[PDB]
RNA sequence: AAAAAAAAAA
């Protein structure tokens, strides 16, 4: 990894925004179906996202 | 390879092979027990 | 800076039993002497225990422990075996090991003792020390039972087994302890105070005393030395007394002679 | 009822003859109970009592099971008394007569059990002369090399090379088929390589064609003792046919990895659900060693600091080396005095041949009466012998404690027991290591641990022992953000979907369990931003 | 117990099934394993 | 004293100092340390962990990271001990070696 | 969770010093140190790369430079095995290495200490004597653990902070943590006795076990007609340095010191060491234990932490030798007092029993005055137990007055080794007054602690006091009288340990970053200030 | 599991000398001798004959552990007189003195036997 | 469950003393007198057969498991 | 088998621990574990007045069978003739009197 | 105490000391005054917490051979530093000594 | 492989 290791200084707590949930969420348009496993694959949108 | 064991209460030489059912052809008792082994296995005397 | 000139006086000789007395030595010397009746004296006991049918009450182990225990006559054959270590043979030579055999199968309704008269041996001077025992044909005790009994049987039992006796002494297992308890004693008025009596009179005097009745204690000599012992060697069947007492001092005068050997070795350096 | 030992005048009878009663626990206090009869037979000049309701057949049955095998327990302190209640039932012995047949999954059973020299009275009510569990030896209670010392007991190793307290410890394995209907099949038989997936490094050798040990085998290490292969499941891919280069998965039973032993018996049979139903019992020899936990009958427990051969130990005028030296520092804090009585009354009865009696609150038993018998035989009054030094011969000057007691191994062995780790599995929730010796798991590092290493002030055994060899990891963080950010470490790309950020991103090395912290935290709708500038 | 198998049999009879005769008994055997009931202590009911 | 026990003045001194540092009686509950203003992660590390964490996250409350169990939830060298200082390599000082 | 640990049982073992500790086999090949490769080692560490990991000494990996792993466990490809300058291999736990030994439950600083490895033979952690004290260990079946640092800097850490010898003082109370215990304590108080001559012979074989001996030998104390040493000249080659110090013995009488013979002890109570070497006195746990002012704590603090800890195990070997010479033993002949020692004994408990009597008497009679601040029960009950309480201690005098100096009772009693003045009481004498919550047995039943009483007997018998000693055997309800009194003990000692812990817990959470600052004030973790010097003078 | 093989405790392994001389640095003629697989038996009667000799000043033997079967001999002699010669010596009465008794132990059971 | 060969502190043999011992106890005599009559004068060897248990005569008395 | 002394589904308000494995270790442990009785208070009360030894257990209760822990005076052992009562029918004692 | 114990009365007659083992006094005095300072770094508050916690383990030795001379209602032992460590409001024994 | 319960050791 050519990434600089840096120790950290301070624990900057707050509360999540539904905005910054919403940009920083890998699963694009939400988690829609509870069903985990669909045929042999998993299924995006579900809970094996 | 039929192999043999013990019957708990008729103490007979039951044989079959390794897919029938565990059970004793002369008196019908579930429970049998293998048989000691021939291979020898030494044992020091201390 | 010279030696001592030990003198022996022997008060009783029997065949399983030796009381002797050590006149002017050191008391190293006679401790060592116990310690190498007890520990470095070598005879023969079972070793290589190998069983074909063992269909009776009791598991393999236990049966062996019980057999390597039994004491082995072995006056003429031990100072000639090798050890197996020292040997050029692999598989158990005549001149390394003595075979011994048992197979007994019950088929009496009766209880089947088997004891140390089923265990047969290839060679014809080691034995189980009951062959002392089955010649006397004199028996008024009563009882024909003086056989060390190994195990008991029931019937459909059977106890099948090869077994090789080897050479060896109790500092390695005490299976090869030829002695059965080896009594020393040294100053029995306690005229040198090497212990100290709260109460004297509490106190029963020993076999070896020299004091009478009303006297509880010798009068205190510091100038005394250890130079009188009693022993009292008592041998478990497996080696004559005497023999124990002549092949302990043979195997101190091995040991001192192979550290001079090794010192005169390192000191050309 | 000498006639009921010989026919019928049974307890019933002489309840029904109207001289016994059942008085319960809230009669007692309207009724007066003589203690003895010597107490009715007082004259009323001086009596205590002159209106008895009821008397005591023996005051000793106040007493339970397991606290009446204690021999004279009214001369020993009480919790000392309720330490040997709680080890007698650790102890170790032939727990039952038909234990050839019995397949339990933990046994100890003795080689050579005996009954005590001294006996109570109430141990002949539960069969404990039939069914002991311990060994008469001979102790002496000396200093001997300084071995011995807080509790600790030193034994004879040629009296343990002779056969001294040796044991059998019997464990049991289990497995069984299944032929459900829907579910996976599985068999017993001897695994192949070529067609079983997953199979772990063992030697499979020893099995037989039905994949079941035969007795007799000797096993040790890892090696595997039942041989069950299950069917996989059907994953026909139809992209790659030559990829199902197996079609069973092993399942079999392994023995445990730090034991060694012969298979002692094998059984087959049926369960409830008609399946194939295997148990195999399997013997080690468990030979005493330094660490094993032996204890007396009257508390004094302790371990093996050492063990001596005959040569080296201490030995008396008669050649008697003794099994067993225990420290005389256990006794006067802990006030058993009990047990220097049994230890008198051992020698007594060894020397004369009788079973001693050691019934509380008896009056015919008394130290001087013991000390008068014991000197007729040649013997100290006291039963202090003069001993002399194993490894010089010289006579120790001060007269020392010997005769038989009765002592029981106890079912804590020290190989039961070790454990050692280096590095092994862990979890897979907080990648930390495993727990218990079975599953190779690491010690706790507790908090009083890390309170103390705070107290030292060392920093860097702190760091080592919770961030270096428990869970490290890396991360990712955005600089803007402070959370967790993507980076693809294959084509060295990172990422913040939050921030839109793909230059500044900075890597920090943390603990596991604080990232899943951080992570629950955050789907508590909380931001734990670790602002690393 | 009463209803057991093994009532009033002699040490004979026990030794012939494989039996300990000194065993006590007072125990369930549930599933192959051997269950013990510990008695309960509770305050008397129906006492002021 | 009623058990006979002695224990040094100083080891005492510091927490009867410990208790009156703030004016009032501080008592070591859950109810005098995590009414401190120490930071989030020592005061959620004793008791009432989530309430501790979830009140810094309603009114962001940032953890400096001086505290030792701070550092100990970081996996960093805690700033205590020996780990109360930074060694540096003097640049001058490597003279002859081998 | 932590990663290189191992935990076994305890055992023993007085022929290692205190800074070391036994390591089975098992756990040494088990365990792994991460040695760095230096050209200083380049051959050893060939040549345990060499040897695998089925023989001790070896090797289970190599850790090269880039994280790759080499696994040694299985014979790989001897072009795997080349050691460059850097490497990292994983060896095996040797001898010398230093480790972490820790007991559970942690109290306090010293219940986890630094120590050297030896690997000895058998299955358990064996570490010194000395150490049981701060471990709290009892040699009864305790399990113990054992940490193995990972780098340089930790095991630096480990030898400059850690180990045993530095570990000697506790900060809590300004004493030592470590004693000389058991019977090595005994053979100390029956060594330096003024009777023990000790021959040329035995000193010689003693002199082998005193590795900081200068191979010259002292002067005997006699020289016609046979030379002898006494006990003192050869405890005076342990003591090194220059020790000086004035303590007194355990039986030192009052009025010995306001005498003549202050400085000529005639029972030798006057313990004096000057220059190093003993001169006067016979030592106890009032001279070597872990009290102020003693030996150790003057030794640790005129010569330094190392000369202290290995004065901790010479001590030692010297004395568990000379203790095959002369031997120690408890039997029933030590706990059987003289008859006419046991007629005072019983006549005084007769004495006591008719004065209670006669208490009660009173007390029915309305003739006891009550006293002020307590009600008329109170002071009858104050004044039985006083009476009780007086009977047994002047019973327990009696009896150790009575004891001759061949009993071993008493000489553990006034070595301190183990036991007290109660012990004696109660072994010899009589047990006393059993106290359930300081009070009277209380009348369990309708005014009856037992059902074979009277009811309303206030008597010594039902009230539970046991007229009997140990060696005599309880009554039957005595002995239910004392299951009572000894429940209470066990009980004690279970509902506290959780409160406790809880305490400590609260304790070391609410002060765990307090710490003394570099400009010498004391402060927390918010850097508000506490102390401007700790403890009010810095030190 | 952790028990040692019985047979090491008298027999040396590859390359393990049995005796290993150290020279004393503290003082003049002293040597420290080491010897492994023994035991009390051979330290104890060396010992006790070098002690008879007047031309020693020190002899004094150890076992350091039990668990380590090796004992060591501190020997301090006057100047003309070595260390090893004087355990040569030592040995060779311990030797002579053994021989003396085994042929007195043989008369004795010889005229025990025959006499009856 | 039977008789150990050797005695334990002592090793002398005992393992042909057990039958014996029983027959000297059916006879008439008490355990002192037989103990006397069997030679064993150490108590080390009479705590040997004082307190040995005969099990295996419980053991031989259930079946056994190969005809 | 479970020891869970109630419904299967409702076994969060049910008394744990009434039935256990039986020790087979010794003779004597098979003994003690049948006379055992177990004390329905929990093992976390601080107050020290049900695990005292009363008088009213003499001959009834073992004083000197106790576990060491945090179980001790709650869990204890039956005397040697302790004999519990089967019950009976109060009737004919009713029309006796 | 070091002005009432090296004063010239003792330093002279009663302990004559000479001149050079006047400064070796004198120098070994500082040196151990310096050496007995505290180190800076130093966890202290861990130290005192484990310091006086380690006591309360040992504060049952003294529960038997009680009986009491005063009826005076008094809290002893672990709860008693439990009222002390919580900073009761309603103590369970108040007194005044007046 | 997880979770729960029980029995224990210091
Ligand atoms: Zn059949
Ligand atoms: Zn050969
Ligand atoms: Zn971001
Ligand atoms: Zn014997």
């Amino acid at each position: 990894s050519k990434a600089p290791l840096r120790q950290v200084k301070r624990v900057q707590f707050g509360i999540l925004s539904p905005d910054e949930i919403r940009r920083m969420s890998v699963t694009e348009g939400g988690v829609q179906f509870a069903e985990t496993m669909e045929g042999g694959r998993p299924k995006l949108g579900g809970l094996m996202d | 390879t039929a192999m043999t064991y013990i019957c708990g209460e008729c103490h007979h030489e039951n044989e079959m092979r390794p897919r029938d059912p565990i059970r004793c052809r002369e008196c019908g008792y579930r429970i049998m027990y293998k048989k000691r082994t021939k291979r020898l296995v030494v044992f020091d005397a201390r | 800076p010279y030696a001592n000139q030990p003198s022996v006086q022997i008060t009783e000789l029997t065949d399983d039993n030796v009381k002797f007395v050590l006149e002017d030595t050191e008391l190293s010397v006679a401790n060592s002497l116990r310690r190498v009746f007890i520990a470095e004296t070598p005879t023969l006991a079972i070793d290589w225990v190998q069983l074909e049918a063992n269909s009776t009450v009791l598991s393999d182990e236990f049966l062996a422990h019980r057999i390597g225990l039994i004491p082995l006559i072995s006056d003429d054959v031990v100072e000639r075996l090798q050890y197996t270590r020292d040997c050029i043979c692999l598989d158990f030579c005549p001149e390394c090991s003595v075979e011994f055999t048992l197979d007994v199968k019950c088929s009496e309704e009766q209880t089947r003792h088997v004891t140390t008269a089923d265990l047969k041996s290839s060679n014809a001077k080691v034995l189980p020390v009951t062959s002392r025992n089955q010649g006397e044909e004199d028996n008024e005790y009563g009882e024909s039972n003086d056989e060390i009994l190994i195990i008991k049987l029931r019937k459909g039992q059977e106890l099948k087994l090869r077994a090789y006796a080897k050479k060896g002494f109790g500092k390695e297992h005490a299976k090869w302890n030829p002695t059965a308890g080896v009594c020393f004693e040294y100053d029995p008025d306690n005229s040198m105070r090497h212990t100290l009596y709260p109460k004297p009179d509490e106190w029963p005097k020993s076999e070896h005393t020299e004091l009478e009745d009303d006297q509880y204690e010798a009068p205190y000599n510091w100038e005394a030395k250890p130079n009188k012992f009693f022993f009292n060697v008592e041998s478990a069947g497996a080696l004559k007394p005497e023999n124990i007492v002549v092949m302990g001092v043979q195997v101190l005068k091995n040991k001192l002679s192979n550290l001079q050997t090794q010192l005169s070795h390192e000191s050309q350096n | 009822l000498k006639e009921r030992d010989y026919n019928n005048y049974s307890w019933q009878v002489l309840v029904a003859s109207g001289v016994v009663e059942y008085i319960d626990t809230l009669e007692e206090e309207t009724v007066m109970i003589a203690m003895s009869p010597y107490d009715l037979k007082q004259d009323k000049d001086y009596a205590y009592c002159t209106t008895y309701t009821h008397c005591e057949i023996h005051p000793a049955m106040i007493l339970g099971v397991c606290a009446s095998i204690i021999p004279f327990p009214d001369h020993n302190q009480s919790p000392r008394n309720t330490y040997q209640s709680a080890m007698g039932k650790q102890a170790m012995g032939v727990y039952i007569t038909n234990f050839h047949v019995r397949m339990d999954t933990l046994a100890h059973v003795l080689y050579y059990p005996m009954k005590p020299l001294v006996t109570t009275r109430s141990m002949e009510y539960l069969r404990f002369r039939e069914l002991p569990a311990g060994i008469n030896s001979i102790v002496a209670i000396l200093c001997y090399t300084g071995y011995n010392q807080e509790d600790s007991v030193i034994l004879n190793a040629s009296a343990v090379e002779r056969g001294f307290f040796r044991s059998v410890f019997y464990r049991s394995y289990k497995d069984s088929e299944n032929k459900r209907v829907g579910d996976q099949e599985e068999n017993f038989e001897k695994p192949h390589r070529g067609t079983c997936q997953g199979m772990r490094n063992a030697h499979y050798d020893k099995l037989d064609d039905d994949g079941i040990i035969a007795p007799g085998i000797r096993v040790s290490g890892d090696d595997v003792v039942i041989g069950k292969t299950i069917t996989l499941p059907e994953n026909d891919d139809e992209l790659d046919s030559n990829t199902k280069r197996f079609s069973k998965r092993d399942a079999s039973t392994f023995l445990r990895n730090s034991e060694t032993g012969i298979v002692d018996q094998v059984m087959l049979t049926l369960n409830s659900e008609g399946y194939k139903f295997c148990k195999i019992r399997v013997r080690s020899v468990r030979i005493p060693q330094i660490g094993d936990k032996f204890a007396s009958r009257h508390g004094q427990k302790g371990t093996c600091g050492i063990q001596y051969r005959q040569e080296d130990m201490a030995f008396t005028c008669e050649g008697l080396a003794p099994d067993i030296i225990i420290n005389p520092h256990a006794i006067p804090s802990r006030m058993t005095i009990g047990h220097l009585i049994e230890c008198l009354q051992g020698k007594l009865g060894s020397n004369k041949g009788e079973i001693g009696d050691a019934t509380p609150f008896n009056d015919a038993v008394n130290v001087q009466k013991i000390s008068t018998f014991l000197q007729e035989y040649g013997y100290h009054l006291r039963g202090n012998e003069v001993m002399y030094n194993g490894h010089t011969g010289r006579k120790i000057n001060a007269q020392v404690f010997l005769g038989p007691t009765y002592y029981q191994r106890l079912k804590h062995m020290v190989d039961d027991k070790i454990h050692s780790r280096a590095r092994g599995p862990v979890q897979i929730l907080v990648r930390q290591p495993m727990e218990g010796r079975a599953r190779d798991g690491g010690l706790r590092f507790g908090e009083m641990e890390r309170d103390c290493q705070i107290s030292h002030g060392a920093a860097q055994f702190l760091r080592e022992r919770l961030f270096e060899v428990s869970d490290p990891y890396r991360v990712h963080i955005c600089n803007f953000c402070g959370l967790i950010a993507i980076a693809n470490l294959r084509n060295n790309t990172f990422e913040c979907k939050g921030c839109k950020n793909k230059t500044q991103i900075s890597q920090v090395r943390l603990p596991y369990a604080a990232k899943l912290l951080f992570q629950e935290l955050m789907s508590m709708n909380i931001a734990p931003r670790l602002m690393v500038t | 117990s009463t209803y057991c198998l093994l009532s009033q049999l002699t040490d004979r009879d026990l030794t012939e099934l494989n039996e300990c005769p000194l065993d006590p008994g007072g125990y369930f055997i549930i599933n192959g394993s051997e269950k013990v009931l510990i008695a309960q202590e509770k305050m008397a009911t129906n006492t002021v | 004293q009623f058990y006979g026990l002695y224990v040094n003045y100083r080891h005492l001194a510091l927490l009867c100092d410990v208790m009156t540092a703030k004016g009032h009686l501080m008592a070591i509950t859950r109810h005098g340390i995590n009414r401190q203003d120490t930071g989030a992660l020592m005061r959620c590390s004793f008791e009432e962990t989530v309430d501790v964490l979830m009140d810094a996250a309603a009114h962001a409350e940032t953890d400096p990271m001086r505290g030792v169990s701070e550092n100990i939830i970081m996996g960093q060298l805690p700033k205590m001990g020996t780990g109360c200082f930074d060694l540096l390599l003097d640049a001058e000082k490597c003279r002859f070696g081998i | 969770r932590v990663d290189f640990s191992a935990r076994t049982v305890i055992t023993p073992d007085p022929n290692l010093r205190i800074d070391q500790v036994g390591v089975p086999r098992s756990i040494a090949q088990n365990l792994t140190f991460p040695e760095l490769v230096t050209p200083f080692n380049i051959d050893r560490m060939q040549e345990l790369v060499r040897r695998g990991n089925s023989q001790y000494p070896g090797a289970k990996y190599i850790v090269r430079d880039n994280g790759e792993r080499i696994d040694l466990r299985f014979h790989p490809k001897s072009s795997d095995l080349h050691l460059q300058c850097g490497y990292k291999v994983e060896r095996h736990l040797r001898d010398d290495d230093l480790v972490i030994f820790n007991r559970q439950p942690t109290l306090h600083k010293m219940s986890m200490m630094g120590h050297r490895v030896k690997v000895l033979p058998w299955s358990t952690f064996r570490m010194n004597l000395s150490c049981t004290s701060p471990y709290n260990a009892d040699f009864d079946g305790d399990e113990m653990n054992l940490h193995v640092p990972q780098s340089m800097e930790t095991r630096a850490e480990v030898e400059n902070i850690h180990i045993t010898p530095r570990q000697i003082i506790t900060p809590q109370a300004n004493k030592p943590v470590m004693g000389i215990v058991q019977d090595t304590l005994t053979a100390v108080r029956k060594m330096t006795k003024r009777d023990v001559f000790i021959t040329r012979e035995q000193v010689m074989n003693l002199l082998m076990f005193l590795p900081t001996w200068d191979a010259k030998m002292p002067q005997p104390c006699i020289l016609k007609p046979r030379p002898l040493w006494t006990g003192k000249q050869i405890f005076s080659l342990i003591i090194p340095g220059n020790v000086n110090m004035i303590r007194t013995h355990s039986t030192h009488p009052d009025e010995e010191d306001e005498g003549p013979y202050k400085w000529i002890s005639p029972g030798d109570t006057k313990v004096m060491v000057e220059h190093g070497e003993l001169i006067m006195g016979i030592l106890c746990k009032k001279s070597l234990g872990t009290s102020a002012g003693s030996l150790l704590h003057i030794c640790f603090l005129e010569l330094g932490h190392d000369i202290a800890g290995r004065f901790y195990g010479n001590i030692q070997t010297v004395i568990n030798n000379w203790l095959l010479f002369e031997g120690h033993s408890i039997g029933i002949g030590d706990t059987i007092a003289d008859p006419q020692t046991y007629n005072e004994i019983q006549q005084a408990i007769k004495k006591a029993k008719d004065d209670v009597i006669n208490v009660i008497q009173k007390a029915h009679n309305m003739e006891l005055e009550p006293t002020p601040g307590n009600t008329l029960r109170q002071t009858f009950e104050n004044k039985v137990n006083r009476i009780l309480n007086d009977a047994r201690d002047k019973t327990g005098g009696s009896a150790k007055k009575s004891l001759t100096e061949y009993n071993n009772l008493k000489a553990m009693v006034v070595s301190g080794s183990k036991g007290s003045n109660i012990n004696i009481s109660q072994v010899i004498a009589c047990v006393g007054q059993q106290n359930v919550e300081g009070k009277r047995i209380p009348y369990g039943f309708r005014k009856r602690t037992l059902p074979h009483f009277i009811k309303d007997d206030y008597g010594p018998e039902s009230r539970g006091f046991v007229e009997n000693s140990y060696l005599a055997g309880l009554t039957p309800s005595e002995f239910y009288f004392h299951a009572m009194g000894g429940r209470e003990g066990l009980i004690d000692t279970a509902v506290k340990t959780a409160e406790t812990g809880y305490i400590q817990r609260r304790l070391i959470k609410a002060m765990e970053s307090v710490m003394v600052n570099y400009d010498g004030t004391v402060r927390n973790s918010v850097g508000q200030l506490i102390q401007l010097r700790y403890g009010e003078d810095g030190l | 599991m952790n028990a040692p093989p019985t047979f090491e405790s008298f027999l040396l392994y590859e390359g393990e000398k049995k005796i290993i001389k150290e020279l004393d640095t503290k003082v003049t003629n002293a040597a420290i001798f080491t010897i492994n697989k023994e035991d009390h038996t051979l330290g104890n009667m060396i010992r006790n004959q070098l002690l008879k000799d007047p031309n020693v000043l020190f002899a004094g033997y150890k076992v350091p552990h039990p668990l380590e079967h090796k004992f060591v001999i501190r020997i301090q002699t006057t100047a003309d007189y070595s260390p090893q010669e004087a355990f040569m010596n030592a040995i060779t009465d311990l030797l002579a003195e053994l021989s003396l008794f085994e042929e007195r132990f043989k008369d004795a059971i010889k005229e025990k036997k025959e006499g009856g | 469950m039977i008789i150990p060969i050797r005695c334990f502190t002592c090793g002398k043999v005992i393992g042909n003393k057990w039958e014996s011992y029983l027959g000297l106890l059916q006879a008439e005599y008490t355990e002192g007198d037989a103990l006397d009559a069997l030679g064993l004068k150490r108590y080390c060897c009479r705590r040997m057969l004082l307190g040995h248990v005969d099990l295996i005569e419980k053991l031989l008395n259930y079946a056994p498991l190969e005809k | 088998a479970t020891g869970n002394w109630g419904d299967q589904k409702k076994a969060h308000q049910a008394r744990a621990g009434v039935s256990q494995v039986l020790n087979r270790l010794t003779f004597a442990s098979t003994l003690s574990h049948l006379r055992r009785v177990n004390s329905p208070i929990g093992r976390d009360g601080k107050l020290a007045k049900p695990r005292q030894l009363h008088n009213t257990l003499w001959g009834m209760l073992c004083p000197a069978e106790t576990p060491e822990g945090a179980a001790v005076g709650l869990v204890k052992n039956l005397a040697l003739m302790a004999y519990i009562s089967v019950g009976s029918q109060p009737s004919p004692i009713l029309e006796f009197l | 105490l070091i002005r009432s114990t090296l004063c010239t009365k003792y330093v002279s007659e009663e302990f004559r000391l000479s001149t050079e083992a006047f400064e070796w006094l004198v120098g070994e005095i500082e040196t151990r005054f310096q050496q007995a300072q505290a180190n800076p770094g130093e966890m202290v508050g861990a130290l005192a917490a484990q310091s006086l916690g380690e006591p309360a383990t040992q504060m049952t030795l003294n529960t038997f051979h009680f009986a009491g001379v005063s009826s005076k209602n008094v809290t002893l032992g672990v709860p008693r530093l439990k009222e002390i460590i919580n900073i009761s409001k309603k103590p369970k024994a108040p007194s005044l000594t007046v």
